[PDB]
């Protein structure tokens, strides 16, 4: 009697990926499902990805360490570095509280203010600082690191005198993974990656390719001799067969990009396209680029190079043609604002890059996978 | 089948329901003990051992 | 000092309160806080309208007489004010248990 990767194991793998961790107290069905196949999941993840699956009494967690960090990966509810700083300081504070210990919001604010490591002090009389603290506490509460004894933190936005009674939950201990050395000896985050891959010298390339495929929306060819892409090219067929066998995804490969598509996305997943209006303009831009191959001839690496002025001209052309159907949010905003918003959206999906030095825009081949248009009857309606 | 005196029946009923009311009081008190918020606050100490 | 609780200016309230303490002790649920005693006071028709402040005055008076063992409630809370309050929990002394046992025996 031996275990096999089956519907339950596939479901467990998806649940592991699309959440940070699964809590027994809140996700008993998912926790039970994951645990039953936990042997097979551990085997497969170790052999192919190299991720460490942590199975514990209270939670199950997959330490998703990326190959090359990307903007969309981080905690999205946060919008400024200060939010991350306050989040980390709050964690440091919770290390000082015993399980189920109760502390008031004022104590947490005071400790965060004291520890906050910047040259510029953290001050609660401001609006922005209080808003940052509220976002940090909301993300904390999202992971059930701290429970709320009745009160209201949202009022903290407009009433610094607000008070709340919080409770440190057990999960605070396990939130952050362990680090190789005395972690303080390191000087920059890049040094962490050089460690996490020092443990995976064995078949580093296969784990690299699998992590890039499963994590990132796409995998872009670095140059003509990118080793990851060469690996994918050499083993396209067996990679596709294995991925189809072990998960819902199906592999695609092009001259300048490779990615996994999903046919029936469940509720909890994030996918492109989606409801947000900025995607509509992304699809329209993709179609517009398809329509002038000679003007936007892609270079050998699959990138299309445009300067901010040229991009703004393209966006103006789009506002002229399809703007009638855009969401009212964009219809009312100047060209440069639309350019900024669209470029942020396309950055999240690794569709394009903003060149650090020349401010040149690189539209990656992944954008050309999908194109969108209004129904012809509306477009003729737009003519009326 | 009711082929005996009435006093025997009264004594039998008396014993039965005296004991049943005893048990009813016992279960009321015991369930109060189990639910006790005394227990709920007593978790946070050695008194929980008591 | 116990004669005071038996015959002071609030002997009825004192007797009721220590009787509830004795009740809870006999069932091994003795380390009581003011709230359940207030509930018991409100249960009786005569003191049905009881208030927390008079209860606190009488209970402080009693702890002065060593009828109770006072602990500070710093372990848990349910509201912000409850956290800020330096509340207490009370346990009846062996002498109180014994005297109330004698009174109950006379009652029996």
């Amino acid at each position: 009697q031996t275990q096999l990767f089956d519907e339950k194991a596939i479901q467990g793998m998806d649940i592991l990926f699309h959440h940070y961790w699964i809590l027994r107290a809140e996700q008993p069905e998912w926790y039970q499902l994951i645990r039953e196949r936990e042997k097979v999941l551990r085997r497969y993840l170790d052999e192919k990805f190299g991720l460490r699956l942590i199975v514990h009494q209270h939670f199950i967690k997959l330490e998703k360490i990326p190959v090359e960090p990307e903007g969309w990966m981080g905690i999205q509810d946060f919008q400024e570095p200060m939010d991350y700083a306050i989040f980390c300081c709050a964690l440091a504070f919770l290390e000082g509280k015993a399980v189920d210990e109760q502390f008031l919001l004022s104590e947490l604010c005071q400790e965060i203010q004291a520890d906050y490591p910047g040259d510029f002090p953290l001050d609660w009389t401001l609006y922005t600082h209080r808003k940052s603290l509220i976002r940090a506490v909301k993300v904390l509460m999202e992971f059930q690191l701290i429970r709320t004894i009745d009160g209201d933190i949202g009022r903290f936005d407009q009433n610094e005198e607000q008070e709340v009674l919080y409770e440190a939950s057990t999960y605070s201990r396990y939130f952050m993974r362990t680090y190789p050395d005395d972690f303080s000896s390191y000087q920059h985050w890049s040094e962490l990656l050089k460690e996490d891959w020092k443990l995976n010298q064995e078949d580093e390339r296969r784990k690299r390719v699998y992590r890039k495929l499963f994590f990132s929306p796409g995998l872009h060819r670095l140059d003509q001799q990118d080793p990851d892409f060469l690996y994918i090219r050499n083993y396209r067929n067996r990679l596709a067969e294995d991925i189809e066998k072990h998960s819902e995804y199906k592999l695609h490969v092009y001259k300048n990009t490779a990615f996994l598509s999903i046919a029936e996305p469940r509720q909890y997943q994030q996918v492109f396209p989606n409801s947000k209006a900025s995607t509509d303009i992304i699809l329209q831009l993709s179609k517009y680029i398809h329509g002038e191959p000679e003007r936007f001839k892609a270079n050998e690496n699959g990138e299309i190079l445009m300067t901010e002025g040229e991009f703004e001209q393209v966006v103006d052309d789009l506002r002229q043609q399809f703007g009638t159907g855009w969401a009212k949010y964009f219809r009312d905003m100047s060209t440069k604002g639309i350019r900024t918003e669209l470029l942020r959206a396309m950055k999240d999906w690794m569709m394009a890059e903003v060149d650090s030095e020349t401010s040149l825009i690189r539209i990656k081949s992944l954008t050309g996978v999908m194109t969108g248009e209004y129904p012809s009857d509306f477009q003729t309606g737009g003519t009326e | 089948d009711l082929n005996k005196s009435a006093e025997e029946y009264m004594r039998i009923w008396e014993d039965v329901f005296r004991y049943f009311q005893t048990i009813r009081t016992s279960t009321a008190d015991y369930i109060a003990y189990i639910n006790s918020e005394q227990t709920d606050q007593r978790m946070q100490t050695e008194a929980f051992l008591v | 000092i116990e004669a005071s609780y038996l015959t002071a200016d609030s002997a009825a309230h004192y007797r009721t309160i220590l009787r509830y303490f004795y009740h809870q002790h006999e069932r091994m649920r003795d380390f009581i806080a003011p709230e359940e005693l207030l509930e018991h006071m409100r249960s009786i028709p005569a003191f049905a309208d009881f208030q927390e402040d008079q209860l606190h005055q009488q209970l402080a008076q009693l702890v002065k007489w060593n009828n109770l063992i006072a602990r500070q409630d710093m372990t848990n809370a349910k509201t912000i004010e409850e956290y800020k309050k330096k509340r207490f929990r009370y346990q009846c002394t062996p002498y109180t248990v014994e005297i109330e046992r004698m009174i109950v025996q006379l009652e029996k």
